[PDB]
């Protein structure tokens, strides 16, 4: 049970710098070779570079010379990446990855993939969402089936999470990917089919995450009488 | 350094067929001196990092079911998915660890193509009361687990077709019955909604014989 | 410790002396050549074909502290006209392949099953970490907790050249525990 967890998202200005952590649980990562990996919006993986936490040593792809840092604790079993004078370019889900040491390398099998941490580079402030039921009725009744959801509205930056009844609620759900809007703010929602049968007595909440704001909502989501 | 490609770019196949992913490496990371290829294949699935299956080449990650391949040594690598399920859709990533840089392919979309098309149910949702202390009115169209992706949604606000003040968002194919889902947003001033009555979404998709609407009036219920 | 893949010649035998007929009392042993945490053998000068040839030109390297780059430097067969034509090396697939001692032989051993943690790399500077590039090299742990000792051989012996013969070359490689 090997675990790698990352620190929060945030949006940082153009032309500073981000560290990004991430915490190796189930022991030390004193014999693994890291990895730190980026995705861009809708682009395919790159490699940043990587460090052996044993060996103090450390690689670097060329587009990242003299920006990036790689760093570990080994008290706290954490590694760092610190990427300084970020361009706009930089906006990326950042991934640290480790692999366990076979056959004279450290990268033979990078398994353990902590869970991203999106870097988004720009002025504009961070904005907390606004949280709005999508109440169920019979004009989103279908059969026996209605459709009931929350409105995530105007944060910035990406990302926000969803969760229905604290995870006890995952059949039906569909969370959309956010949509910039043309204010430059961000939207979703996230929406569930439930039988109609159990809207007067089942309580439907959704559980609205943004870290970068701090912002955590529960939601309870109530019929109409319609 | 490096250069490594995938062929093709994406993949739509029939359950139960067997997909082919080619990865070719710009020089051979064959080491002649243990005899293996340094190359690794990933699966990507939508929010999720990137989970290892296939390492030196064709040594299956633990867990990974054996209709998972890999094959090839030198420069040209296959990763073969034999009896394709619904829960196979996702990116699918090689990658060089023979000498650093280390670097990717550019990833290959793995869709599920069915045989039949899906009807979307279709739920529209007024603007909450709360959202309308804010001085905003989002109306929400809701298409429901539909196939093929491609859809139609137009806004009717008092039978006038709207233009310009909608978003839509689509999610990903989804991993059990390879539908998609589609939400559509009207947004307008709290002052421009309480204008008007009838707020209608009308949707065309194969799966419909002929176009659906679903409609509600302003302050009725 | 071994993968599924990773395989060796188990038939494989030698000694330290090989053909050479030399006895141990009569190596020219030596000293690695050691700079920062480089540890150099140079065998470019020390076995061409001699008067006195075969003799045995024993490298030792001796680590007891982290992180020693060993490097192992053996001319290649043409690399002088004539003079190193029929010059061998053991194992082909050093340095991943090592010899090691059992009961007076030499037999093949995994160096990643005798060190937990070195490196071995496929590429030194854009060329193929084997012998058939001239040189190999492998960076060792900042821990070891086993005592090691591992061979390499880079033999010139049948070599011949104006009534005299190449000389056979031997690394020994003392790894001592570190870093406890
Ligand atoms: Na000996």
């Amino acid at each position: 049970q090997v675990q790698l967890v990352q620190s929060g998202a945030e949006v940082k200005k153009p032309g500073s710098s981000v560290k990004v952590s991430c915490k190796a649980s189930g022991g030390t990562f004193n014999s693994y070779g890291i990895s730190w990996v980026r995705q861009a919006p809708g682009q395919g993986l790159e490699w940043v570079g990587g460090i052996i936490p044993s060996f103090g040593t450390a690689d670097y792809a060329q587009k990242f010379q003299g920006r990036v840092t790689f760093t570990t604790d080994t008290s706290t079993s954490t590694a760092y990446m610190e990427v300084s004078s970020l361009r706009s370019e930089d906006t990326a889900v950042y991934y640290c990855a480790g692999s366990s040491w076979s056959s004279g390398t450290y990268y033979g099998r990078s398994a353990y993939w902590g869970q991203g941490t999106l870097v988004t580079v720009s002025s504009a402030s961070t904005k907390g969402p606004s949280v709005f039921p999508l109440a169920p009725s019979s004009k989103s009744t279908s059969g026996g089936t209605a459709a009931l959801g929350c409105l995530v509205k105007d944060y910035f930056p990406e990302p926000v999470t969803v969760s229905w009844n604290s995870g006890a609620l995952t059949s039906g759900v569909h969370t959309f990917p956010a949509v910039l809007q043309s204010s430059g703010l961000y939207s979703l929602s996230s929406v569930v089919t439930v039988p109609s049968s159990s809207l007067g007595t089942q309580t439907y909440i959704c559980n609205v995450n943004h870290k970068p704001s701090n912002t955590k909502v529960d939601k309870k989501v109530e019929p109409k009488s319609c | 350094e490096i250069v490594m490609t995938q062929s093709p770019a994406s993949l739509a196949l029939s359950l139960g067929e067997r997909a082919t992913i080619n990865c070719k490496s710009s020089q051979s990371v064959l080491y002649s001196s243990n005899n293996k290829n340094y190359l690794a294949w990933y699966q990507q699935k939508p929010g999720q990092p990137p989970k290892l299956l296939i390492y030196w080449a064709s040594t299956r990650e633990s867990g990974v079911p054996d209709r998972f391949s890999g094959s090839g040594s030198g420069t040209d690598f296959t990763l073969t998915i034999s009896s394709l399920q619904a829960g196979d859709v996702a990116v699918y990533h090689c990658q060089q660890y023979y000498s650093t840089p280390y670097s990717f392919g550019q990833g290959t979309k793995l869709e599920i193509k069915r045989r039949t098309v899906a009807a979307p149910s279709v739920f529209i949702f007024p603007p909450s009361d709360e959202q309308l202390k804010s001085g905003t009115a989002s109306v929400v169209c809701l298409l429901n687990n539909f196939y093929p992706r491609e859809a139609k949604v137009q806004w009717k606000v008092d039978n006038a077709l709207q233009s310009g003040n909608s978003q839509e968002s689509v999610t990903e194919q989804d991993s059990k019955d390879s539908t998609y889902s589609l939400s559509s947003t009207l947004t307008l001033s709290k002052a421009d909604y309480e204008k008007h009555k009838v707020y209608a979404c009308e949707v065309t998709h194969q799966g419909l014989s002929s176009p659906v609407t679903k409609s509600f009036n302003r302050g009725e219920c | 410790g071994v993968d599924e893949l990773d395989k060796i010649d188990l038939s494989y035998e030698t000694t330290e002396s090989g053909d050479t007929a030399v006895s141990e009392d009569s190596y020219d042993k030596y000293a690695s050549q050691n700079t920062n945490k480089e540890y150099v053998c140079d065998f470019t000068d020390q076995l061409k074909p001699t008067e006195s040839g075969p003799k045995v030109k024993k490298c030792e390297v001796k680590v007891n502290e982290p992180l020693i780059k060993v490097k192992i430097i053996c001319p290649l067969k043409g690399s002088v006209e004539k003079l190193y034509d029929n010059i061998e090396y053991v194992p082909k697939k050093s340095p991943y392949v090592v010899l090691t001692k059992e009961e007076t032989k030499l037999k093949e051993k995994l160096l990643s099953k005798l060190i937990y943690g070195l490196l071995i790399s496929p590429t030194v500077n854009e060329k193929e970490n084997n012998f058939k590039e001239g040189v190999i090299e492998f960076t060792l742990p900042p821990v070891v907790h086993k005592a090691t000792v591992f061979y390499f051989i880079c033999d010139n012996s049948k070599t011949e050249d104006d009534n005299k013969k190449g000389n056979r070359g031997i690394v020994e490689v003392y790894v001592e525990p570190y870093g406890g």
